[PDB]
């Protein structure tokens, strides 16, 4: 509804929300590789919606386009009937609505906002530091990296040249990998407030 | 990167390619590099005699994380900041192969596709090599070779 997206989803019901998400991904094919992120995954106590980024190794920067990958889970959660409604239907992102299962004589849960981001493989982690913030913690990162010669945004970490020209994409397979480049001690997720 | 890191030279009966290979097994070069153990960037500036047009550049690594490759015109003069980008900073080794001298000497061909077109498009006469090594600054780091090909 309206006053649904308003409100504040419980640690406990994003859980509940998240091993749908992730199972019946797992279920379509494990080689899928879904996070979900946001304050969710830094601990917050609560949350205002659910992201869910979305990867495929079939997938990547120098692959064709494939909103298959996308649509299929998509489809899927329809079809289990997690997510409710559908707001924007993208190639790479999906930006909906859903809502947990209640028994036939249990309370409806509230509807809640999600989003599924299919991003290739080899940004994909990138795309989880983006996506986990805070915003406050990304900048402060971000900072750090310049000064360190590197430009960090949501897709790739890139060696700045002698004249600050950004260069190639850097081979990221985690976090930490991220975090190894400008020799900054990994934080983790939960320890990204600032 | 900055004038005590890099080690220029004129390169005057030869091309750029016949200069690198003759710089980088140089007594005065190795003792360069020597007196420069512990910094995280070095580069060499090949001043050539007549200007040239790079096709395409193949860098067989030494030792470095990141290699760079910009050019210069030295009509006009030339600081820092008017060079150009001709090959992008470049990755040759990890922070983990970096700090384990695992794959040290990675070898990589960039065509006319892998270099940037307005730079490739162009003459020049200053070529500035930049290597990378934040991750074991002890080492003697930088490249095995460098060729740039020409028309
Ligand atoms: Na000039």
């Amino acid at each position: 509804y309206f006053e649904d997206f308003e409100k504040r989803i419980p640690r406990e019901e994003m859980l509940q929300m998240q091993d749908i998400v992730l199972n019946e991904v797992k279920k379509l094919d494990p080689e899928y590789i879904a996070t979900v992120c946001g304050s969710f995954r830094r601990g917050a106590e609560s949350s205002g919606d659910m992201d869910v980024l979305l990867t495929h190794p079939n997938f990547t920067s120098e692959s064709s386009k494939q909103p298959k990958l996308l649509h299929r889970v998509v489809e899927q959660l329809q079809k289990v009937r997690f997510i409710t409604d559908t707001l924007s239907k993208g190639e790479t992102k999906f930006m909906g609505v859903c809502q947990l299962p209640s028994e036939n004589d249990e309370n409806e849960y509230p509807h809640r906002r999600i989003d599924i981001r299919l991003i290739p493989k080899d940004q994909y982690y990138c795309g989880v530091l983006y996506f986990t913030g805070s915003d406050i913690f990304n900048k402060n990162m971000r900072a750090h990296a310049l000064e360190k010669g590197f430009t960090i945004n949501e897709y790739t970490i890139r060696p700045l040249g002698v004249t600050g020209v950004a260069g190639e994409p850097l081979p990221v397979d985690s976090e930490q990998d991220i975090f190894d480049y400008i020799q900054w001690r990994y934080r983790e997720p939960k320890d990204r407030s600032e | 990167p900055e004038i005590r890191l890099r080690h220029v030279v004129s390169c005057s009966s030869q091309d750029s390619t016949h200069c690198a290979e003759n710089l980088l097994k140089a007594d005065t070069y190795r003792k360069w590099r020597a007196a420069k153990a512990g910094e995280k960037t070095i580069s060499v500036v090949l001043q050539l005699e007549k200007e040239e047009q790079i096709h395409s550049v193949d860098i067989g690594n030494d030792g470095s994380a990141f290699v760079e490759v910009l050019v210069g015109s030295s009509a006009g003069g030339a600081g820092e900041q008017d060079y150009e980008v001709l090959l992008v900073t470049s990755s040759f080794m990890s922070p983990s192969e970096s700090r384990s001298g695992s794959n040290p000497n990675r070898v990589r061909m960039f065509g006319p596709d892998k270099l940037v077109r307005a730079a490739a498009e162009k003459r020049w006469d200053r070529v500035k090599i930049v290597c990378s090594q934040p991750y074991s600054k002890d080492s003697p780091f930088g490249l095995s070779f460098v060729r740039f090909h020409s028309p």
